[PDB]
């Protein structure tokens, strides 16, 4: 759980969140897997290298166009 | 000389395109991927325009304009119903409701939602009203037959679609007078499925019958009760239903929908999304 | 409850469910033509020699929208078809049949000469005043 997670600082842990928001389950969890070798170990290991670089490089547009197609729905809302 | 020479771009484009629609021996991306006296009254108008001197003052001055509004009536009046049809047809109303019957509407159907009593929202042909907006049951104007469907507002069944409200043997205009077969639910689109298309149907009636099959209980809160097929019940009826009138709205998930499908609807709110050494030297590159 | 029971995956079948939403692919090919495919609606302004027209169209080569200053109700209250105030009219009726079709975005792409004509450029001002957008949202991947 990375939100609740205290052991990251709170600065990185909403870094880590926005970057990665993607791979955060819908539980909040975030949800990493590459499995990238026959060995366990490695691809454990490969898991736990990520979080070290996710660690470390962790350390709107979209609401004017909904405004700008509300305001043209209400423009557009004309038959009375 | 002799070649001919398009002398703006686009009308080579726009022929190109033109070309391009009528299939070719040639490879192209379509076949991979596919009243005479009224207007002489009208006339004599037009040259009276022509003549006053205050409207060419007015263009040589580019000031003049136009009433939106007037010119509006007059294009229902003439030409509307057939802008009716390709609406409609656009957006696969008629695929999916009359499994591709297509009808030229004669009725010019117009649905609003009564906001309060102060204003009423519009319900264009592909308009957008949000559900929060559709908590109410609509004022339509325009025997008849009245039905509300959701056309994609289905949660379980493709085919199948469900009714916010059915009336009929509706009289002329009046419609309180019409039978509430199904009693008015508010809209529940499912969270994560878009715009869902809900059409509102206007069937000429020849005689009045009883539509004793599609009455309802009211209210009704059961979608097993309300599930239905279109194609079918028209075809029931197709002998006494000929459609004139058409008016349908899109709508997303709001937080009405909530409301909806817990208070009254009482089940859980639908959410979707679309989603897009030796031994081992012969299983490793190293070998 | 009952009613609780919901079904895995939805069945929508709005043809414009992907679009409206963004998520509707976008034409990407073409790329050894001019202009660019990636509009989901366009804006096809033709002027005849007595009269303008403006047009909006699908992918799919399906008017949506059509305005033409022929129609009768236009041109009643209209001087001169051929006229830059006709363009500027077109444009708001145009635009109040976009209103009507329910279509809020479009993509014109006006050439060279067409963007320098003051009369296209007074019918986009009426576009872009009545809400009309003239760029269309980008596509969801």
């Amino acid at each position: 759980h990375l939100a609740s997670a205290d052991w990251i600082e709170e600065p990185v842990r909403q870094k880590i969140a926005l970057t990665h928001k993607n791979k955060i389950n819908k539980a909040g969890e975030l949800v990493l897997t590459s499995e990238s070798s026959r060995y366990q170990f490695r691809n454990l290991a490969e898991c736990l290298q990520k979080i070290r670089d996710m660690i470390a490089e962790a350390s709107d547009a979209r609401l004017q166009r909904l405004r700008i197609e509300k305001m043209n729905r209400e423009r557009l809302r004309q038959k009375r | 000389e002799r070649l001919e020479k398009y002398r703006s771009f686009e009308r080579y484009r726009r022929r190109a395109e033109q070309e391009a629609r009528a299939p070719h021996w040639w490879r192209t991306y379509r076949e991979h991927f596919v009243r005479t006296q009224k207007l002489l009254e009208r006339k004599h108008f037009l040259r009276e325009l022509r003549a006053n001197v205050e409207e060419e003052r007015a263009a040589r001055l580019r000031t003049a304009s136009i009433p939106l509004e007037a010119v509006r009536a007059e294009w229902e009046r003439t030409c509307g119903p057939y802008h009716k049809q390709r609406l409609a047809e656009y957006y696969g109303l008629y695929r999916d409701l009359f499994h591709g019957a297509t009808f030229v509407p004669w009725v010019p159907l117009h649905v609003a939602y009564a906001v309060g009593e102060e204003d009423l929202i519009p319900v264009y042909h592909g308009n957008e009203v949000t559900p929060t907006e559709a908590s109410r049951a609509p004022e339509v104007t325009y025997l008849w037959t009245l039905l509300f469907i959701n056309l994609d507002g289905h949660l379980l069944e493709p085919d199948a679609e469900y009714v916010h409200w059915l009336l009929t043997n509706i009289p002329s205009n009046r419609v309180a007078e019409g039978q509430e077969t199904c009693p008015y639910l508010p809209p529940f689109p499912a969270r994560g499925s878009g715009f869902h298309r809900f059409a509102f149907l206007l069937f000429k009636q020849d005689k009045p019958i009883n539509f004793s099959e599609d009455t309802r209980p009211s209210p009704c809160y059961q979608l097993a009760q309300r599930t239905f097929r279109t194609f079918d019940f028209y075809k029931r009826h197709q002998e006494a239903m000929t459609p004139a009138g058409l008016a349908f709205f899109q709508c997303r998930w709001d937080d009405s929908v909530t409301h909806t499908f817990h208070q009254l609807l009482d089940m859980r709110e639908p959410v979707f999304e679309f989603v897009r050494l030796r031994y081992l030297d012969r299983y490793r590159d190293s070998h | 409850k009952e009613n609780e029971a919901v079904a895995p995956e939805f069945t929508n079948r709005n043809p414009r469910n992907l679009e409206l939403l963004g998520v509707a692919r976008k034409e990407r090919g073409w790329a050894t033509v001019w202009p660019n495919r990636e509009f989901w609606h366009r804006l096809r302004v033709v002027k005849t020699q007595h009269h303008v027209e403006a047009f909006v169209e699908h992918l799919n080569g399906q008017v949506v929208v059509s305005a033409s200053t022929r129609e009768w109700a236009i041109k009643k209250h209209l001087y001169s078809t051929r006229n830059v105030v006709a363009c500027e009219s077109i444009g708001r009726v145009l635009a109040q049949r976009c209103l009507e079709a329910g279509i809020n975005f479009m993509v014109y792409q006006p050439t060279p000469w067409e963007a320098s004509s003051d009369s296209i450029k007074r019918l986009q001002n009426a576009m872009t005043e009545s809400g009309v957008m003239l760029r269309e949202p980008r596509r969801i991947y």
